[PDB]
């Protein structure tokens, strides 16, 4: 029974919360590198002795947060459970391959950890530049092994894409167009084209790493006639499309959330939110070397990225403004999931801001490597993605256990970690400006204020995440069963109770023509 | 250099950073404009009884909220592409000087007359003398002539690295068999501190660039006493 | 075919919250402890 | 240049894929490939939705283009109405395959 | 003759940030230069200017490389 | 009849300022951090050379 | 462009075997009487030590780590030179 | 969303210990990693 | 769009239905509170004549609640709506919630 | 029971065999660069051919002899294999991109020209010509084999179907020796590492096309087509012009332009 | 009265602002006395007394307006509780300067401090806003 | 070659339980344990060669 | 008793909505005066009288005489 329901699914629920365990779990894995981080720089001097270590810990936080953590959760935690409630259907269009999307993970996963095992650990930055990400200055199979782990992460994404595109676009009611289906769903398909087409490009790339460390090729070594900067463009082609994969899904939650406990039936501008999205997918394509503005390039060149990046600004603030608007008039219900969209919805614009005055080639000398871009990314990240992140799952928790959380210890949660995330970046934006470079261990003593207080913030984000565990654990030892749910009519995912069977839609619903 | 609980960017010590300032400042302004007018409309959203809760219209309220970002975007572009095509402007310098990052410290070359090059190492903490930096300061110091265009090439002998200092308003990465350009140009003498700004591997946190800006004079005699 | 409901849907038994909690505890704490133990790993490697 | 050997669907289809063919053949469709066509959903002329159950759930799309579909079960039983336009729909139990 | 060098002066051949075939260039020409002359009997000091130029923009480590693989006759470029 | 915020509320608010407070207050003053504030205006410059 | 042919009437079976030995397998066959008169040895060229050839900045994984894939003695050098 | 009470409530008491053994769980194993770093440096 | 008079006419029309029924009620009450307004006392005593003919003494009691909560912090607006319906409300028998009591917390 | 048209898959070893088969495999190759040994990517490879052989098997009985490829169905694995495609392509971009970065801007280590000095490249007039013509006919052959299908032709379409596998297997053939004799090699620097990378992961997907092919000939050997329903054929036909079109891009950069 | 999960098909109670009309009454099986209450409802409501009209009131739906809207205590609580939470995080900091984190570098003693804040009015660090700009040259003080 | 595709239909709709993959008969299940101790005797191996490789060899 | 008068009815989201935008406005154009006020032009200014009586060689000599750098003794 066990083996046939967990090892063997079909079953687009239960692959669904196979995903949001792997990810919990990734992210206390990436939680506890993020501190280690914090601990080396909460003081002047060094911590760990050894910077290859520091380096090493750097390297796997971002991975692991990035791969193992928000990408299993929202697209194949949320995707997987929610997408086929939303639109009626059965189950995904290939419920056999989606099952090793998932088992693919924990494989790559384990590839990760070993590289940081073996030799000294791969100590390169997430990015992985040649040459120190090189056969000589990173000897060994540590990078072999991280190369690896990206392999296995992007065949488990392009087989979701394929798998997410098909079901949202052929499995709908007969009569259903696209512009009926919710705004998750929509934000679902749009991030799966971009992982479609940006992962091969990042395949294509590593590929090429992979046999300059071990075949003699040289792609990117001046000595055979490669280029280093070569790798760049292939990875940042990639990178910025994975920008906008991580945030979109986080998008479409917080607009299902916002309108929701706004007591609305409807987010505000449909169209115009299927229209930035699509905006931004399509840009996102077309402004990858604001990545590079201190290699070398043309001024040109760096003017167009300059320009194209900035556009990027108009279709995001039509979704901000298009909050707002939802929010107008509601009939406002203070839940906690409320309390982490409108955290989204401001932290979101302070980094998306942030992102606008990096986007200037001119400013961006100055800036570049060092922590101003760090804050400008973890405002996003840690205070966009992983908001979203939390409002969704406090939200959609009954439907997928059947119980409800204590909404107090949830706000408390919340009010805790709201705290630890500013107090831990917003310094940063001073230690940047005043010229602090990232990927430090240690710094001149003028940044000590600053890095202190980031330090400390980070504890204080630690004490939220251990009550979450405990207020998940509280939820399941008490057994409050759900009865009764608001708004069924426009929240399709609810209409099969709580939590629904494990086959829903057997009999497809009914919508007429007309 | 940076001082202690600093806020903002390094005063100036070249025109291109005092340029940076004020573009800087211009769109800070807006940045903080934009954020506080969120900030007023969320709490504005959120602090009435009042309700309105069947559909409403989307076209006509969609035109102002997307003119307006776009203007305001023409406002930062315009002034920031002005200063990009600036940092490019035919120059020409009296001085060039090379420098190669290595695993980890830089080695600079003056090679216009004579075949002068050194190395330039971090002194360790437990070196350093009374009232000098911990992590900044180097055995062997860039010297420079004040007041002079001077072009900069960068590399590297090995993996990347980027030569910064923060303010000149400079950095640019140190590509092996690539050679970058910039140029350097100083309105005061003194010593101007940077740090190495893409990860080359354990010491990358460890290989800091000291300049030295002196009279011309001072210049040709402390060179001609390094060959 | 499978159970449904409530507890039933999850590879995991909440039956007993206190054999729960001490599964929580492990499951959870051994992610957080991996990377204390791999940087432990790497200083006494040298 | 001219010869057979290759079975045909008639022929050769098999369980679902048969099943969907002959009833598409009668003008059937039992495995709701199509949408249905709507009734002027009146009291007196309904919707009347097939089902093999007692319940179902429907989707209502009011208006041409609304880009909000209204859901609720219907149970067999008396019309029921959509709780955003009102129109009319009747649960029709049962049958499928005989 | 025209000298008084300070250093390269802007080549609008090479106005952009990378001047790696700007070294280039100049080390060739001076070399071809210096051929066309040892050979065809004449003077060196035409082709003064070019090792001038390269002298200030090249890296060291890349001008010695470069003439071992010359004297190695591995030299890649066309002289 | 009164909830649990009701009856203790205003005790949950109240100690968990005061413990809040002090706690801070000693950790950032009392256990040796190095704060590293400016020395303008605080610091009297001496001589190096 | 529309070639030189014709029949668009009918794109059947017929039409496409047609071209298939009409068409495509005579190109084929030219094609072929082409190659196996302009093949015959090449004097392989004279070993020059070029750095940018004969890469090795790790050894490959098998033989004895100095001879690619499909190494054929007469016409690829180790860096050292051509083999005996 | 309404609920029905507890099936096994969890008393103040019972949340007392599930918080401990929680905030224990992470605490202790870094604790112990981290107390014995100088240990590990010079060894 | 409407005019102001138009769209009063049409929901003074609607709950005037002779056979208006519970559900056709109920919808037009929820329906009704969802706009920027707080309805005209004309539409309100069509409303509870008809919860009159439908016997729905409570449903009457929860317009008049619904009433007052529209018009917000605007505490003019539910006395002056009470003093156009009185003679509805002393005709049908209807108390008021705070004459029930039910305005107290 | 259901009354949708989509096919509910009964539970599933496959999924979890080709992750570990995934692990195997990477793993294997780490040893194998590493820790000189092949066993454990022996090991891969083999749970890699079976997880692969019992998947699409049991695809083939869920559909010719369970009947559940309905015409939803059919549609959503036209999606699904037109989306695999495109992820190909680019997978491949990747590679012409590399291509053209180092060739339109050769640096001075190569002697600042292209081909770079000391690489004799391969005449594109002669055996790539012939290589071009091959998968050429083979595009025509396949089509004709795809018509036969259609129009119920048993013999023809084994027979142009056989012809198109031959042609493949041809031009693997051509390849190898091409391969054998060229006189550059993946290690001579820029020019042999984007020659052998492109070329080979083209020359691999000939490999699992023509596999695809020489799968389609005994499902077709044994009546599971109609003439109507024969979506594995459909796929395999797409599947052998995308590594068609693949190589005329090939065979205009790198051997025609590039030489 | 009781309500059930396994009824999440049938039409349920709400208590909502903006939904005052639920699909069902709050109260649907009647007692003797409340169908002799339904019963007096037909005929004319001046006949009911002030008890009777509440307990139809309360039959119907569940809580009123003012009960529904009531505002709580519950900030208290969680601000409260936050506060804990957040002053239990420095214990957790006091504890790692104690045992983690050894000595920091000597450039931070107060004479070496007062050194380099001398080298650096000397080299005039910042001497257009930031540093030197405090410093008074002449009158060799931090300009008050 | 005959057209027994009706023979395999018969023997694949049988209602017996089996899930599609052990359909076939005895085989199936021979080839699926095989599968299924190649893959979990490698990667038991595999995370072998995984702490050999942890440490230095030195 | 004296009857009371009808107050103001419809739109009153859309009226609040219409006053405070405004103030939304203004505050924003007041603060903007600030930040260019307080900030921007007083950084402009700061450099400027800064460079306006400006000797590098005597701040260079005042350097030189504390015994900052390598070069110059
Ligand atoms: C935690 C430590 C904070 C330390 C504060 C400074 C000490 C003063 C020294 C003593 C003062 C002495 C005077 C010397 C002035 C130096 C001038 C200069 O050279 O400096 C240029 C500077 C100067 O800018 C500043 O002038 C300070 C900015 C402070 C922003 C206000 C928000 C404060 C919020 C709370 C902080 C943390 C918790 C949550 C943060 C919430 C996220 C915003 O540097 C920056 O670029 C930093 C800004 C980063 C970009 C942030 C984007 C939007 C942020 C929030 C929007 C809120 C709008 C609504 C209004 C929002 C109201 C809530
Ligand atoms: C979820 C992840 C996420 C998201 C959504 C974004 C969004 C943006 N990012 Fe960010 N970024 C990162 C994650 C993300 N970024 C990461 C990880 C890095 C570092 C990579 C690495 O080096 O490791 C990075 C680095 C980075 C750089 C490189 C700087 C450098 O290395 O020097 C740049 C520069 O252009 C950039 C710009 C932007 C911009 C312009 C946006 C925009 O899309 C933001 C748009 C949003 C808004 C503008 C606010 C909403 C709008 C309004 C309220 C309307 C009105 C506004 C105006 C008129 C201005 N980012
Ligand atoms: C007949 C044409 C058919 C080609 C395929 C058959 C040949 C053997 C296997 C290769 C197929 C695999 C992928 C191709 C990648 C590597 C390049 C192979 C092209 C090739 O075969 O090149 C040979 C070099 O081979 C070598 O090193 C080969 C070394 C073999 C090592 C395998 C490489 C391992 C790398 C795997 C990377 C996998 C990651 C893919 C990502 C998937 C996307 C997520 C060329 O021979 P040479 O002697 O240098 O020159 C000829 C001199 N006379
Ligand atoms: C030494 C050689 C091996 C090297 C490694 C990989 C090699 C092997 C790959 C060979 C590919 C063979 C795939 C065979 C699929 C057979 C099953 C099949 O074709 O299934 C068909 C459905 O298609 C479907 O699922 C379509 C399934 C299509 C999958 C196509 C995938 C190509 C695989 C690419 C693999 C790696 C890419 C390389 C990147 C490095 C069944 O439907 P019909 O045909 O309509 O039948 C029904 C009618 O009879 C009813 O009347
Ligand atoms: C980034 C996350 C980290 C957050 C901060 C961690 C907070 C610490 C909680 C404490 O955990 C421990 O406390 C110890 C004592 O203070 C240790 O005992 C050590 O100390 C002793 C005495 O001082 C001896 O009793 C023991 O042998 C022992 O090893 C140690 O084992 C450890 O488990
Ligand atoms: Cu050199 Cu970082
Ligand atoms: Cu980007
Ligand atoms: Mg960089
Ligand atoms: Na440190
Ligand atoms: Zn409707």
């Amino acid at each position: 029974m066990f083996i046939n329901r967990w090892l063997f699914s079909t079953n687009h629920k239960d692959i669904g919360t196979l995903y949001l365990l792997f990810g919990a779990w990734a992210g206390m894995v990436g939680t506890a590198l993020s501190l280690l981080i914090r601990a080396e720089l909460g003081q002047p001097g060094t911590l760990l002795g050894d910077d290859q270590i520091y380096n090493v810990v750097v390297t796997a936080h971002a991975f692991v947060m990035i791969f193992f953590m928000v990408m299993p959760i929202m697209i194949g935690g949320f995707g997987n459970w929610l997408v086929p409630l939303m639109i009626g259907a059965p189950d995904m269009a290939f419920p056999r391959m989606n099952n090793m999307s998932f088992w693919l993970l924990p494989p790559s996963f384990l590839l990760l950890l070993a590289s940081s095992m073996v030799e000294a650990g791969a100590g390169t930055g997430w990015t992985v530049y040649p040459p120190l990400a090189g056969n000589l200055a990173h000897a060994g199979a540590s990078v072999d092994l991280t190369i690896f782990s990206l392999h296995l992460a992007g065949v488990s994404s392009i087989l979701g894409a394929i798998n997410f595109i098909t079901t949202i676009i052929n499995m709908k009611p007969p009569a259903m167009s696209q512009y009926q289906t919710p705004l998750f769903v929509w934000s679902v398909m749009i991030t799966a084209v971009l992982l479609l087409l940006s992962l091969p490009v990042l395949a294509a790339g590593i590929t090429m790493l992979l046999t300059d460390r071990n075949l003699n090729t040289t792609f990117f070594d001046p000595a055979g006639g490669g280029d280093p900067i070569l790798y760049q463009h292939l990875f940042w082609f990639f990178g910025h499309p994975e920008v906008y994969i991580l945030i979109l899904p986080g998008f479409g939650m917080i607009s299902h959330i916002v309108t929701y406990y706004s007591g609305k039936k409807e987010p505000f501008g449909y169209m115009g939110m299927v229209w930035a999205m699509m905006s931004i997918g399509f840009l996102g394509f077309i402004v990858w070397a604001h990545h590079m503005f201190t290699v070398g390039m043309d001024v040109d060149t760096r003017a167009y990225f300059t320009s194209a990046t900035m556009i990027i600004a108009i279709p995001t603030g039509v979704k901000v403004f298009s909050w707002l608007a939802t929010l107008h008039g509601g009939n406002i219900k203070w839940s906690p999931a409320m309390m982490w969209a409108l955290g989204f919805i401001f932290l979101f614009t302070v980094g998306g801001l942030t992102g606008i005055v990096l986007a200037n080639s001119s400013l961006d000398i100055v800036l570049h490597d060092t922590y101003y871009v760090v804050a400008h990314f973890h405002y996003v990240l840690s205070m966009g993605a992983v908001f979203a992140i939390m409002g969704g799952f406090v939200h959609w928790f009954p439907l997928f256990s059947g119980y409800t959380l204590n909404d107090t210890w949830a706000k408390i949660h919340f009010a805790i970690m709201f705290v630890g995330v500013n107090m831990t970046f917003f310094p940063q934006h001073f230690l940047g400006l005043s010229g602090m470079p990232r990927r430090y261990s240690d710094y001149p003593d003028a940044y000590t204020m600053w890095n202190t207080i980031s330090s400390m913030g980070s504890f204080i984000s630690l004490t939220a995440v251990m009550l979450m565990v405990f207020i998940i654990w509280e939820a399941f030892a008490s057994k409050r069963e759900v009865l009764t749910v608001d708004l069924t009519t426009t929240n399709l995912e609810w209409l099969n109770g709580c939590p629904p069977p494990y086959h829903t839609f057997e009999e497809p619903t009914y919508v007429n023509l007309k | 250099m940076a001082y202690p609980m600093q806020l903002g960017f390094q005063d100036a010590t070249s025109p291109i950073m005092e340029e940076l300032l004020h573009f800087h400042d211009h769109t800070l302004m807006i940045v903080f404009l934009i954020s506080s007018l969120v900030l007023y409309i969320i709490s504005l959203m959120l602090t009435t009884k009042l309700t309105h809760t069947s559909t409403m219209d989307a076209q006509e309220v969609e035109t102002i909220w997307t003119i307006l970002p776009a203007i305001i975007l023409i406002l930062i572009a315009l002034p920031s592409l002005r200063i990009l095509y600036m940092m490019d402007e035919i120059n020409n310098p009296s001085l060039t000087v090379k420098t190669m990052g290595h695993q980890w410290y830089w080695s600079y070359e003056y090679t216009d007359y004579e075949d002068l090059s050194f190395d330039s190492y971090m002194i360790p903490t437990s070196e350093l003398k009374p009232g000098e930096l911990r992590l900044l300061e180097v055995d062997n110091r860039v010297v420079l002539p004040m007041e002079m265009t001077i072009r900069m090439l960068v590399s590297s002998e090995d993996v990347l690295h980027s030569w910064a200092v923060p303010s000149l308003g400079l950095k640019t990465d140190a590509i092996p068999g690539r050679l970058n350009q910039t140029t350097l140009m100083s309105s005061r003498p003194g010593l101007y501190y940077g740090q190495c700004s893409e990860i080359c591997g354990s010491n990358h946190s460890f290989m800091p660039i000291v300049l030295e800006l002196v009279p011309l004079k001072y210049f040709e005699k402390w060179s001609a006493s390094m060959l | 075919h499978y159970e449904e409901g409530p507890g039933k849907n999850i590879p995991f038994s909440v039956e007993n919250k206190w054999r729960l909690l001490a599964m929580m505890t492990l499951f959870f704490g051994s992610g957080f402890a991996a990377p204390f133990f791999i940087v432990r790993h790497q200083l006494l490697k040298k | 240049a001219s010869g057979g050997g290759v079975p045909t669907d008639e022929e050769q289809a098999t369980g679902l894929e048969r099943e969907v063919m002959l009833a598409a053949r009668k003008g059937q469709d039992p495995y709701n490939i199509l949408a249905p066509k709507a009734t002027s959903g009146t009291k007196e002329d309904p919707n009347l939705v097939p089902s093999i159950t007692n319940k179902r759930i429907v989707g209502c799309i009011c208006e041409e283009d609304n880009s909000t579909v209204i859901w609720f079960w219907l149970h067999k039983g008396e019309a029921q109405r959509c709780p955003s336009c009102g129109t009319h729909y009747k649960l029709v139990p049962h049958q499928l395959a005989h | 003759k025209i000298k008084n060098y300070q250093t390269a002066p802007f080549d609008s051949r090479f106005p952009n940030q990378n001047q790696t075939r700007n070294c280039w260039q100049n080390y060739l020409d001076f070399h071809r230069c210096e051929k066309a002359m040892t050979a065809k009997g004449g003077d060196v000091s035409v082709c003064e200017w070019y090792r001038r130029v390269y002298k200030s923009l090249c890296p060291i480590s890349w001008v010695s490389t470069w003439d071992d693989r010359r004297a190695e006759g591995t030299f890649p470029g066309k002289i | 009849a009164p909830d649990f915020h009701d009856k203790y509320g205003n005790a949950v608010l109240a100690s968990g300022a005061t413990f809040c407070v002090a706690v801070w207050v000693y950790m950032a003053t009392q256990i040796g951090i190095e704060w590293n504030p400016s020395p303008v205006g605080r610091v009297t410059p001496k001589e190096w050379r | 462009a529309s070639a030189a042919k014709g029949d668009h009437g009918g794109t059947g079976a017929r039409t496409w075997r047609f071209l298939t030995f009409g068409l495509a397998l005579p190109s084929v066959a030219l094609c072929t009487l082409n190659s196996w008169l302009h093949s015959g040895h090449r004097e392989r060229p004279a070993f020059i030590p070029y750095h940018h050839l004969r890469i090795r900045t790790k050894p490959f994984s098998w033989g004895d780590g100095n001879h690619t894939f499909f190494h054929n003695p007469r016409v690829n050098p180790l860096p050292t030179g051509y083999e005996k | 969303i309404t609920a029905k009470p507890a099936k096994t409530p969890t008393s103040p008491k019972e949340q007392a210990i599930g918080l401990s053994v929680t905030f224990l769980s992470f605490l202790l194993p870094a604790g112990w990693v981290l107390y014995h770093l100088d240990n590990y440096k010079k060894s | 769009h409407e005019t102001d008079e138009e769209f009063d006419a049409r929901w003074v029309t609607y709950f005037n239905k002779p056979d208006i029924d519970a559900w056709e009620l109920r919808k037009g009450m929820n329906t009704l509170v969802g706009y920027d307004l707080v309805p005209e006392p004309k539409i309100i005593d069509a409303a509870l004549r008809a919860c009159r003919r439908l016997n729905d003494f409570a449903s009457a009691v929860r317009i008049l609640e619904v009433v007052k909560d529209k018009a917000g912090p605007h505490k003019e607006i539910y006395p002056y709506v009470i003093q156009e319906l009185r003679p509805t409300l002393n005709e049908l028998g209807i108390s008021t919630p705070e004459e029930l009591g039910l305005d107290k917390v | 029971h259901q009354t949708h048209a989509y096919h509910m898959v009964n539970p599933s070893p496959w999924p979890l065999t080709g992750a570990l088969s995934a692990l195997l495999m990477t793993s294997g190759l780490t040893m194998w660069f590493h820790f000189n040994s092949m066993t454990l990517l022996m090991i891969g490879l083999t749970t890699n051919m079976l997880t692969m052989y019992q998947w699409w098997r049991d695809v083939i009985r869920e559909s010719t002899f369970q009947g559940h490829h309905t015409p939803a169905v059919q549609k959503g694995l036209r999606y699904g294999m037109i989306l695999f495609i495109i992820s190909e392509v680019l997978f491949f971009t990747g590679f012409f991109w590399a291509f053209y970065h180092s060739s339109l801007a050769p640096t001075p280590e190569l002697g600042g020209c292209w081909p770079p000095t000391g690489i004799h490249p391969l005449n594109p007039l002669e055996v790539p010509l012939l290589n071009t013509s091959v998968l050429l006919a083979s595009g025509v052959s396949i089509t004709w084999a795809h018509h036969s299908l259609m129009e119920g032709d048993r013999k023809h379409m084994l027979q142009a179907l056989f012809i198109t596998i031959t042609l493949g297997v041809y031009f693997t053939l051509l390849q190898a020796s091409e391969y054998y004799e060229a006189p550059f090699t993946i290690s001579d620097g820029v020019y042999g590492s984007t020659f052998f990378v492109a070329t080979g992961f083209h020359g691999l997907h000939v490999i699992i096309g023509s596999t695809f092919l020489i799968v389609c000939f005994f499902r077709q050997l044994k009546f599971h087509f109609t003439s109507n329903h024969h979506f594995g054929f459909e796929a395999a036909a797409w599947y052998w012009h995308f590594v068609d079109v693949v190589w005329l891009f090939l065979y205009v950069s790198i051997y025609w332009w590039g030489s | 009265s009781v309500v059930k999960s396994e009824d999440y098909a049938l039409p349920s109670y709400v208590d909502r602002r903006d939904y005052p009309l639920p699909d069902v009454a709050h109260v649907k099986n009647l007692s003797a006395s409340q169908k002799a209450l339904k019963e007096k409802e037909k005929a004319s409501w001046s006949s009911l007394s002030i008890d009777e009209k509440v307990e139809l009131y309360r039959l119907k739906f569940k809580e009123s307006f003012a009960e529904m809207n009531r505002s709580t205590n519950e900030w208290k609580t969680v601000v409260g509780a936050a506060m804990f939470f957040i002053g239990f995080t420095a214990l957790l900091l006091i504890w790692e300067k104690h045992y983690v984190y050894g000595p920091i570098p000597h450039t931070f003693e107060e004479e070496w401090v007062a050194k380099q804040t001398k080298r650096m009015l000397d080299m005039k660090v910042a001497p257009i806003q930031g540093f030197s700009a405090k410093w008074d040259y002449d009158k060799n003080e931090w300009k008050k | 070659f005959e057209n027994r595709v009706a023979e395999k239909q018969k023997l694949f709709q049988e209602d017996n339980g089996l899930p599609v993959h052990l359909k076939g008969g005895a085989t199936d299940n021979i080839l699926y344990r095989v599968t299924m101790t190649l893959c979990l005797g490698g990667t038991l191996y595999s995370l072998y060669c995984l702490g050999w490789a942890s440490f230095p060899h030195k | 008793s004296t009857a009371l008068a009808k107050p103001q009815m419809r739109g009153l989201l859309a009226r609040r909505l219409r006053f405070h935008i405004v103030g939304a406005f203004m505050v924003s154009l007041g603060f903007a005066t600030f930040y260019k006020f307080a900030v921007a032009e007083k950084r402009k200014k700061a450099y400027a009288d800064f460079y306006r009586n400006y000797d590098s060689m005597k701040d260079f000599e005042e350097m030189r005489k504390a015994g900052i750098f390598q070069s110059a003794k």
